């Protein structure tokens, strides 16, 4: 089931892997506009597509990636437990609706075939509130993660906050869709899509070199005014 | 670099009579007399307060409370650009116009044009009274009056400087233009000008020797032309400077050293002294 | 000019020296997947070239050399000579086998049937192109028909662009059939620049730790030279460089041990020489600006200005004869002085 | 010596190369072909009229300080000289009688 | 005046071609190829500025 609601002031990563501090710096990348629709749901990639969840039971675990899904073209598989994660580009034949037994694949996927490419290490997972940024550029997978406290709240929280990278995968394969993944009897989920477009911000580093405020220069005159005056 | 000739000492050249004029200026302003005069012990001319303005002895820099609050209120190793310091310190500048206030209290006008010859304060004020046509009775009669008015004047002063936070502009122009100046000359240095990489050292570490001179000269030649402009600015600058400084030492010369009858020349009235 | 007046002028600069020179190649050692690069026996046609990525290893180009006299051996972006001290974010290395009169069609900014329809070559190419002949391999008596390549398409290719989807013509190599006409083997190379820290590169070895001295660093490609001094920078746990206001160097940790070093630049400044006229004396003083004294007449004296070498203090006041600083005058009574200018006589 | 600095400057730079084979036209004419003298000649016309663009710059810069001080002085001769003056230290150090 | 002529001077200067094949930035593109169009535009831009 559809729904709209608004983004806020979230969804700022850092550009690059370069320290700096009390300085005001101007990045031209993908960014997630501020004051805009995400939709939620209870899906094309595009550019980018931004990803949040606040669910407990752990019922969401891992994500779906492809441009036709099947089995002739290669899809990324992660898959996230309680131990480790797999990640996974392997050509698996896309079953329709895919999702977890609790543990086996059959009904994710038929068979695995030719790839070349593995990854093994800590589960990207760990009142909560996750974030997720997901892009695919020159022939690089890299995504983005920060977990931080909420309150009861219906809609995005109002605050600021940044995320760190987690991995860069060097994948370099055609995605144009993707999908969630699930664990389960019934059940219902919450999450929260959002998609990136091209803007540029003026990022604002403390003393101590995080993050803590920014602009988007195309919202308004005075986000305008504010990007050229610096 | 070498075959391009000789643009480096014209900049030099130029830079070096800037900063000559810069000491000149200074010194042709504030250096107007040759003897440093002194005030008496005891501060006492007939009911005026000079306290506001004369030197104050507790603080070790020896500055009156208004110089404090524009000292105060103004405010404020690169890539081979250096700042060099003025000849003449704060405390020199201080002494030249203590001495000043002092031969203006204790003589009048006679010192800025021979020797100093003393005056008591109420029959200065008579005389300055009687060179704006009225007669000395009219000052000998309200001595007081004209005491507390001056007095509450000179007290008003430092509220409006404090209030208004635009006060001093003028004074502040100066240091974000150069600021701005030698920012943007230094951030200069990163641009490309349609070569490979803004590193000399990359380029030289990267390719053969008989290739790196086509991407070295596009630097060399934007490089050159970003200092010849800052030079041409900085001159244009200096130009009016010196006009200001000139205007500033005729004020000097004509308003403190005497009574001057030039309309609005040294403030709106009929001028008494400054 | 053979006579100089009173006064003081600026000849010159100086800067100090480097001591030494460090180098932190970090540890890793590997070999690159080159040998299956090349003599592979399979060559795919140029309409559907291999694509190779290289990684995590150390590059080794003696090799290159080593396999054969190379028809073709040109580098656009990078001196060929000089690919044994780069080090690269990733290789991409493009096999496949056209003819021999076609190598010349495969240049950035070229036109030709295989560059428009079947490899599209971008305007700001950084790589090598490399050819080299495979007659006596893939030439049947009868004919190899197995090459093809696209003769007819719809619209241009982009860069890096493969199509997969009668259009080919099969290629026929024969002994008999003469230069321009016989199978060369092409290997285009790709290389990537300002990104992730690079990784392929290992043909040198490191050195250790020195501080609060001029000496030049090599961090893993990031050449100069300073003074590598221990910094209070709380670094997150991935960035690796610094800068600041005039986006330049600052900091950066060390490979082996996480640890963030400033990094200063040597000291430097400028050089005046103050001297009567040479109808006077010869005696001279010199004056360097903005530098403290431990860092450079038997004489040495501190101002604002900077150290002043051959003049002495005295502590009386005259009128000013040559400026040197913040209130500081020089002036030959026979010896040079240095001394306070005195505003005027007390009254 | 300031005008003297900038002409000597101004004939001193016709010597340098701009990063070309010859300095002089005429030994580049009778040495190359007309298709690649352009190449070399370009170089010259570049800096030539650099160095021109700059004397100019210069001269006006000069001539603007030397306009201000000849209505300075034409102001003293009008004030001190046809008349007395009561601007103090305007006609000299004292009180003016006549110049 | 001295306003006018400097306008008109300005507009005016557009049409030198400063040493390359055309004074028009869409026939050079057009006829000529981009390695050598990226070259022959650098010398109207400096021109220009
Ligand atoms: C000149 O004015 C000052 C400032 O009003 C007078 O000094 C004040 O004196 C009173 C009474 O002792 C103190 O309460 C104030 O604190 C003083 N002001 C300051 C700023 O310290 C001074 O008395 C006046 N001159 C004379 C001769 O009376
Ligand atoms: C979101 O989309 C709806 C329609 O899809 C539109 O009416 C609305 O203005 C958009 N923005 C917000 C903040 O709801
Ligand atoms: C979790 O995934 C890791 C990675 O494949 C696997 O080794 C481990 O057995 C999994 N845990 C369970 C309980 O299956
Ligand atoms: C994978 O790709 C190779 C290369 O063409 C092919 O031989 C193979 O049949 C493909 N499928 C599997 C399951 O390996
Ligand atoms: C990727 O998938 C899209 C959607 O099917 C397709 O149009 C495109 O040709 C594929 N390849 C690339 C390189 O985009
Ligand atoms: C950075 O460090 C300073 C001093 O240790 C501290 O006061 C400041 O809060 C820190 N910044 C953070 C934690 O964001
Ligand atoms: C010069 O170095 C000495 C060495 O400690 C130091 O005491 C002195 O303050 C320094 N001078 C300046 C101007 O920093
Ligand atoms: C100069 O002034 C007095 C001389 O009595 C002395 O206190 C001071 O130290 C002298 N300065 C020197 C000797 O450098």
């Amino acid at each position: 089931t559809q729904s709209y609601t608004n983004s806020f002031t979230r969804g700022v990563y850092y550009p690059d892997k370069v320290f700096r501090s009390s300085v005001l710096h101007s990045t031209q990348d993908l960014f997630l506009p501020f004051f805009s629709n995400v939709t939620w749901f209870h899906l094309p990639f595009n550019d980018g597509v931004y990803f949040a969840s606040t669910e407990k039971s752990n019922i969401i675990r891992g994500w779906i990636f492809g441009t036709t899904l099947d089995s002739k073209t290669q899809s990324l598989l992660i898959v996230n437990n309680a131990t480790n994660v797999v990640i996974k580009v392997c050509e698996f034949q896309f079953c329709n609706d895919p999702f977890l037994d609790v543990e086996s694949e059959f009904r994710v996927y038929s068979s695995a075939n030719n790839c070349t490419f593995e990854y093994v290490s800590q589960p990207f997972l760990m009142k909560n509130l996750r974030e997720f940024v997901f892009k695919n550029i020159d022939g690089y997978f890299k995504i983005y993660s920060k977990h931080t406290p909420i309150n009861l709240e219906r809609d995005l929280p109002q605050g600021f906050s940044a995320l760190e990278p987690l991995v860069d995968l060097p994948i370099g394969i055609n995605i144009t869709r993707f999908q969630t993944l699930l664990a389960l009897t019934a059940g219902a989920a919450a999450y929260y899509v959002g998609y990136l477009q091209p803007r540029t911000f003026l990022l604002k580093y403390n003393e101590n070199g995080t993050i803590t405020d920014a602009v988007d220069c195309a919202l308004d005159p005075l986000s305008e005014t504010k990007c050229t005056l610096k | 670099l070498l075959q391009y000739g000789s643009f480096c000492t014209q900049l030099k050249r130029a830079l070096t009579g800037i900063a000559v004029e810069q000491d000149k200026n200074t010194q042709e302003v504030f250096a107007q007399v040759k003897q440093i005069y002194k005030t008496p012990p005891i501060k006492y001319f007939g009911g005026f307060n000079f306290s506001q303005i004369l030197p104050d002895p507790s603080k070790p820099s020896k500055r009156s409370p208004i110089e404090d609050l524009l000292f105060n209120k103004v405010t404020l190793k690169f890539n081979g650009l250096t700042v060099l310091p003025p000849l003449l310190t704060d405390e020199m500048i201080a002494q030249y116009t203590s001495a000043l206030l002092a031969g203006t209290i204790t003589s009048g006008w006679t010192f800025g044009a021979g020797p100093a010859l003393q005056i008591p304060f109420p029959m200065q004020m008579a005389y300055r009274f009687n060179g704006i046509g009225v007669t000395q009775n009219v000052l000998y009669e309200n001595q007081k009056l004209i005491a507390n008015q001056f007095n509450s004047a000179i007290g008003k002063i430092q509220d409006s400087l404090s209030s208004t936070p635009s006060a001093l502009g003028k004074l502040q122009d100066v240091v974000n233009h150069n600021a701005q100046a030698l920012n943007t000359l230094v951030k200069q240095l990163s641009s490309k000008f349609g070569a490979i990489s803004s590193v000399l050292n990359d380029i030289l570490s990267r390719l053969d020797p008989p290739e790196a001179e086509v991407q070295i000269d596009r630097l060399i030649t934007g490089r050159l032309q970003s200092l010849q402009t800052y030079v041409t600015q900085q001159l244009i600058r200096a130009a009016e400077i010196r006009a200001s400084a000139n205007l500033a030492a005729t004020k000097m010369s004509e308003c403190v050293l005497g009574q001057s009858k030039r309309v609005d020349f040294c403030g709106k009235g009929y001028h008494l002294m400054s | 000019s053979f006579t100089v007046e009173k006064g003081i002028y600026q000849t010159s600069n100086f800067r100090v020296q480097p001591t030494e020179s460090i180098v932190r190649f970090p540890n890793i050692t590997n070999l690159c997947p080159f040998h299956e690069v090349f003599n592979a026996t399979t060559f795919a046609s140029v309409y559907a070239w291999n694509r190779k990525r290289i990684s995590n290893c150390v590059a080794d180009y003696s090799v290159i050399y080593n396999f054969a006299p190379f028809f073709a051996f040109k580098c656009y972006g990078v001196s060929p000579t000089k690919l044994n001290d780069l080090c690269f974010t990733n290789v991409y290395a493009d096999s496949f086998v056209i003819r021999g009169n076609e190598v010349s069609q495969i240049a950035p900014g070229q036109t030709g049937n295989i560059a428009d329809y079947n490899y599209k070559l971008p305007d700001d190419f950084t790589g090598c192109v490399i050819a080299w002949n495979s007659n006596k391999l893939d030439s049947k008596p009868s004919g190899n028909y197995n090459y093809l390549y696209r003769l007819f398409r719809k619209s241009k290719l982009k860069p890096f662009e493969r199509d997969i989807s009668s259009p080919l013509q099969s290629y026929g190599f024969r002994p008999t059939y003469g230069v321009g006409h016989q199978p060369y083997r092409v290997v285009v190379l790709s290389f990537e620049l300002l990104h992730a820290p690079a990784t392929v590169c290992g043909p040198k070895k490191s050195t250790n730790l020195v501080k609060n001295k001029c000496v030049n660093f090599n961090f893993n490609g990031l050449t100069g030279t300073g003074v590598l001094t221990e910094s209070n920078k709380k670094f997150l746990p991935f960035q690796q460089f610094g800068r600041d206001i005039a986006d330049t160097t600052d900091a950066v940790r060390d490979p082996q041990t996480l640890e963030i070093l400033d990094i200063t630049p040597c000291s430097f400044g400028g050089v005046s020489v103050i001297t009567p006229g040479t109808n006077t004396s010869n005696q001279v003083a010199v004056l360097y600006q903005g530098v403290n004294c431990t860092e450079v007449g038997s004489n040495v004296f501190q101002t604002r200005a900077g150290c002043l070498i051959g003049a002495e203090y005295v502590n009386n006041s005259y009128e000013c004869d040559i400026p040197i600083g913040a209130g500081i005058c020089a002036s030959y009574q026979q010896s040079i002085i240095a001394y306070t200018m005195s505003l005027g006589a007390e009254n």
